[PDB]
RNA sequence: AGCUGCUCCCUAGCAUGCUACUACCG
RNA sequence: GCGGUAGUAGCAUGCUAGGGAGCAG
């Protein structure tokens, strides 16, 4: 019961098919439902029929006929369509702005993160759009690796040497630093902590985070997250004022922040001055000599 | 409801039947367009009248839901309410006297009488009178429950501090008399 | 069945709200008491049957009372749309007598 | 409800076939004043119904509004009329003690704790000015809410002593004047 | 549910735009609702839409349907419009006197203080509109000023020296003996006494009031009060009478008060007589010469 | 600041039921 | 001339919902 993603307007209806379930206005609901993959609206209760045993679950079809939503083959006769004049039936009817050009939501809603292209539209488009697009890639970024082959080492070969089993059907993903496993300690019931380890060359060896001994029955995932809404932008927007604001001038610094100087002003005086570095330039000390030039 | 598909018609059956009055030439003309306009008497019935129960139909779930939306918020502001209260008494609690007394106990369970009156820092005591004053908490320590007390504070029944010079067989009837005595547990 | 007196025109003198002791604001309390009240009139005893009479006509004073106010403060006429059945025996007589209307 | 629109129309049929049955003349040639006419009554009982029970909504409105304009103004005065209904109940029950202390208090003699029923017990009382002495005080027995008081220690407004054959009208313009009298009833 | 200001008449409606909710007759205020900028009507209740969630505020759309006040769109068919007649529905609907010229009391509520002619408006109408746009005049005044500059000093200079800072996005109030502020000492919860000072050139100097020792954190605005309305004339009706009324002819004087007892006598035989002066002819002189002259 | 029971008044709605006027077909 | 149905108006009885009040244990 918030603005939809795409018009900042109250709504109560909810794409069943997307990932993050976003809110969409009633129009923008139905250019979003009708131009894409997304079949299903949820609002405070969801627009399915409730003859028992049916599970034909698109949007135009169904009907609402009370206190019931039904498709035109469970319908008693005082209905109407839940669909009309392109604009689904739910909260706050009226004063939606809606949009006519939702082909980037559209794209991005069916972006199933393979081309690069994917990624290009993904950072072309606008802000709250660019958190949706962000969101469903790291959402399926984890459907992605966690379904894919169990870690599960049915044996040890040596002192830092093991060997693998893996699952099947499913093939099995990476061993190398760019891809961080979890540990899980089966007994005769559940899991208990291990932690997170690196698999590499073998017969397996791992690069433990730190000490360990398992015997057999143990096997291991690389765990994630449920990754929930963001709040904010990737940036603040901008300033370019008369003050270096909130802080206090200099008396002491060390010439060997000579350098230094001449760029503590611009990022202090104006909102941000993004840092571009090439490798060892003094970065760091630069980012240590901010709170040398003011202590406070 | 003026848009609908029957409006026309019914416009051109009385246009028409307008234009046969303004003629006015044969019975077929009566008989006529007093029958075109009695055809549109069920457009503008049915259509005039199924247009009249849809919408009432459709304004009622549209207010039941509104009514839902509220109820589904006031559940998670008063979970939020109940979560608060709950883990706020709770860093009250956990001190050491408990968990040695808890630990004692050979299967884990005790009594809910014994825990304020073995664990609690602070005491409160009501009195009716003087007579109950001088035999109960007389001094600046006595002992209750075992252990020993020491006196901080002591207000009336109108919340205003006594100094305890002033609690005498003379002074009595000069104090609203439930006195409050306020102690802390001695070590 | 019949009540103590006293604890009708006690309910009539004493509230436990300053908005009721404005008659004109409620008379539905007074008709309510008055219903409590009717089987008094059967009494030997005449004072007893008072009470029932004096509710009446404190009933019928409230009404024209509040009737003659948006007459002068503001130019309202009401009609007496069969409010006067509240202060005569009939209606009060009907609710003792074996044929219901609940 | 006679001055809405269809009024005329419904009484030019009724009119019509007023004529109609005091001619005679057909069955279906004044029929037409009947097929004119129940079209009459279709359109000014389905007229003359509406606005007369908004004739009574309308009232039934204004008398709400009116009781919540003065209950809620009833309740922003409790404290004025409380007040004047206890001094109009006080006057009216006239009672010599009552108006004994009621006056003394209007004219500036007050007490300083509750007035005693014991025989024993002690009455503190500020008397303003000499004149409001003469009155009440001679000798040293004290005239208060219709009894008698025996004096037994007078104290100026400097919270000492003075005895009681001091004040007198000579010597009042040398005393801070409220002073409080301390007697015990007879 | 007091009397109006234009009309004499007991009304209950309030003007939902204005500032100090005046009381107008049902016709009057028809004038000014549909004359002026005013589009909302208060009354033991506010006339608004009982439909969750409706934002349209005027008053000739709503309709009265019982026990509610609804839009046409928020409408069942058994009501009557609460416009009609020329007349707003409310408690007294008979009794109202109304005014057809009501432009100056028009004038006054869309008087927004920028040019002189407001001024000259307010200055020319009779008594109570004078005072309802005099109380207007002293809103807008503190609407003005303190949504302007908050004066968060964040440092000291020297002996009554400061360094300024002040809310963005909203610009700054002088800083003269004219406009004068007052303190606030916020603690970890709120604000203590500071009390009313100045600011000048410094970099700000202030003259302040009494002795102050402020550290950084403290920030300086300019309090006001919420003015009431009032009860009382600008001045009492006149008077020509005989009488030099409740007072006690004289038997000294000084001759320094020569020309003061010629006057005396004509601010003692009538209502008022308006004080002009010259910069130093004794007007104190004579102002305490009057006792001098009737010592009771 | 509670749990029950009974009674009066006001508004809304639903179907039902009775009753009146108009139209169509048989 | 009657029946059936479809509309529109007025009237009662019953049920439900909401609000205001009174008594009793
Ligand atoms: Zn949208
Ligand atoms: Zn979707
Ligand atoms: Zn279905
Ligand atoms: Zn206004
Ligand atoms: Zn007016
Ligand atoms: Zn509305």
């Amino acid at each position: 019961v918030g603005a939809c993603v795409l018009c900042n307007s109250q709504t109560s209806l909810r794409c069943g098919a997307c990932i993050r379930r976003p809110f969409l206005c009633c129009k923008c609901c139905y250019d979003h439902v009708i131009s894409t993959s997304h079949k299903l609206v949820l609002s405070v209760n969801p627009y399915v029929c409730n003859a028992p045993g049916c599970d034909v679950t698109d949007v135009t079809q169904l009907y609402l006929g009370g206190m019931s939503y039904y498709c035109k083959s469970h319908k008693p006769p005082i209905s109407f369509p839940l669909c009309a004049n392109g604009q689904v039936f739910g909260l706050y009817k009226n004063t939606c702005v809606g949009s006519d050009n939702v082909t980037d939501f559209n794209a991005i809603a069916t972006c199933d993160w393979t081309n690069a292209g994917d990624y290009i539209l993904a950072n072309t488009c606008t802000e709250r759009l660019k958190l949706f697009a962000a969101e469903t890639l790291k959402a399926t970024e984890e459907t992605f690796k966690l379904s894919y082959g169990i870690a599960t080492v049915r044996e040890v070969l040596s002192d830092r040497e093991l060997h693998l089993s893996w699952e099947v059907g499913k093939p099995r993903p990476p061993l190398n630093r760019n891809y961080v496993f979890t540990g899980y300690r089966v007994t005769k019931n559940s899991k208990v902590q291990i932690g997170e380890y690196t698999f590499e060359k073998g017969a397996v060896v791992y690069r433990g985070t730190t000490t360990y001994k398992l015997n057999v029955g143990d096997y291991f995932v690389l765990t994630s997250h449920t990754v929930m809404p963001l709040s904010a932008p990737t940036l603040v927007p901008q300033e370019h004022y008369v003050r270096i604001t909130g802080l206090y001038p200099t008396l002491n610094i060390s010439d060997e922040f000579s350098s230094n100087v001449a760029n503590y002003q611009k990022v202090g005086m104006q909102k941000y001055s993004t840092l571009q570095g090439p490798p060892g330039t003094g970065k760091s000390h630069f980012a240590i000599g901010l709170a040398l030039y003011y202590p406070s | 409801f003026s848009s609908l598909p029957s409006y026309a018609a019914f416009a051109t059956a009385q246009e028409a039947y307008e234009q046969a009055v303004a003629n006015g030439d044969s019975e077929v003309v009566l008989k006529k367009l007093k029958k075109s306009l009695n055809v549109a008497k069920s457009e503008f019935d049915r259509d005039a009248a199924m247009q009249r129960k849809l919408e009432k139909m459709a304004d009622q779930a549209m207010t039941q839901m509104y009514k839902q939306a509220r109820s589904e918020d006031k559940r998670a502001k008063v979970t939020s309410a109940m979560q608060t209260m709950l883990f706020t008494m709770l860093r009250k609690l956990d001190n050491d006297a408990l968990n040695n007394i808890i630990n004692n106990a050979r299967d884990g369970c005790v009594p809910l009488n014994i825990i304020p009156l073995t664990t609690a820092a602070k005491l409160m005591v009501v009195i009716p009178d003087y007579n109950t004053y001088k035999n109960t908490c007389d001094g600046t320590t006595f002992t209750y429950a075992s252990a020993l007390w020491e006196i901080q504070q002591v207000v009336d029944a109108d919340s205003k501090i006594v100094q305890l010079s002033e609690i005498s067989m003379d002074n009595s009837p000069n104090l609203a008399w439930p006195l409050i005595v306020t102690a802390l547990r001695a070590n | 069945p019949y009540p103590d007196p006293s604890r009708i025109l006690g309910a009539g003198c004493f509230v436990d709200d300053i908005v009721k002791t404005d008659g004109t604001l409620m008379i539905e309390r007074f008709v309510s008491l008055a219903i409590d009240a009717y089987p008094l009139t059967k009494h030997p005893n005449q004072e007893y049957a008072d009470v029932f009479h004096l509710y009446l006509q404190y009933i019928r004073k409230l009404h024209d009372e509040l009737t003659g106010h948006m007459l002068d403060m503001y130019s309202v006429m009401l009609t007496n749309d069969n409010t006067s059945r509240y202060w005569e025996p009939e209606f009060y007589e009907a609710m003792y007598t074996p044929h219901t209307v609940l």
